[PDB]
């Protein structure tokens, strides 16, 4: 059995860790959900 | 149970100790997560029991107790922070600005952040507050690391 607990409010955090890229992907998704790369 | 809006641990006690497969989102008395996540099956939130109620396995999406309530969606410009719940650690903020998965059906915002699988659910909110989507399918690179796209489902 799964179960849920509460970890916070949904809020914009200002002055928080700014990391992470923005690549441009060729992407196929199938039937199932997956995500798959298309060159 | 508890009912009050906010991002959600997921957790199973099937496997060793308390393990956190995901994580998701309350918000006008609806939870929701990623279908990966649940697998559609019940949740429990103390002594009360969340049955599904809306579920798309292509989308990778679920809801529960009601139909799908977050509608805001990312404007393709501006930066956005993934509210990151990872296992056994405290709720992260961490900004980003989102790339993009191109398809044949149209192009997705993608956020290009590495956290463990047991992180899906987790919410991307735009600078109000507002929940454009979940974090937790996408696709692996080059260099084994993950690129999720921003999951957002449709309001009726
Ligand atoms: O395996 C993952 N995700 C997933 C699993 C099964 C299915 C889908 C997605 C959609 N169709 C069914 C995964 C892998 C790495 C990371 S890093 N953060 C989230 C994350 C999720």
């Amino acid at each position: 059995d799964m179960y849920i607990e509460r970890a916070g409010d949904i809020t914009w955090e200002k002055d928080a860790e700014v990391t992470g890229n923005s690549p441009r992907l060729d992407v196929a998704l199938d039937e199932s959900g997956d995500f798959s790369l298309v060159e | 149970g508890e009912t009050t809006d906010g991002v959600y641990r997921v957790m199973t006690r099937r496997l060793l100790g308390s393990t956190q497969v995901g994580v998701g989102v309350m918000q006008e008395g609806v939870f929701h997560t990623m279908w990966h996540v649940t697998k559609g099956a019940a949740l429990r939130s103390g002594e009360g029991r969340l049955d599904p109620y809306w579920g798309d396995v292509k989308q990778d999406l679920v809801s529960y107790c009601g139909p799908w309530k977050l509608d805001a969606a990312w404007d393709g410009l501006s930066e956005v922070q993934l509210l990151a719940v990872p296992p056994g650690e405290r709720a992260k903020n961490i900004q980003t600005l989102p790339g993009i998965f191109k398809t044949k059906d149209g192009d997705i915002g993608a956020v290009a952040l590495d956290y463990p699988a047991g992180t899906s659910g987790s919410p991307i909110l735009d600078k109000c507050g507002r929940v454009i989507g979940l974090y937790g399918n996408g696709v692996v690179i080059k260099n084994g690391s993950y690129v999720s796209a921003i999951t957002q489902g449709k309001r009726e």
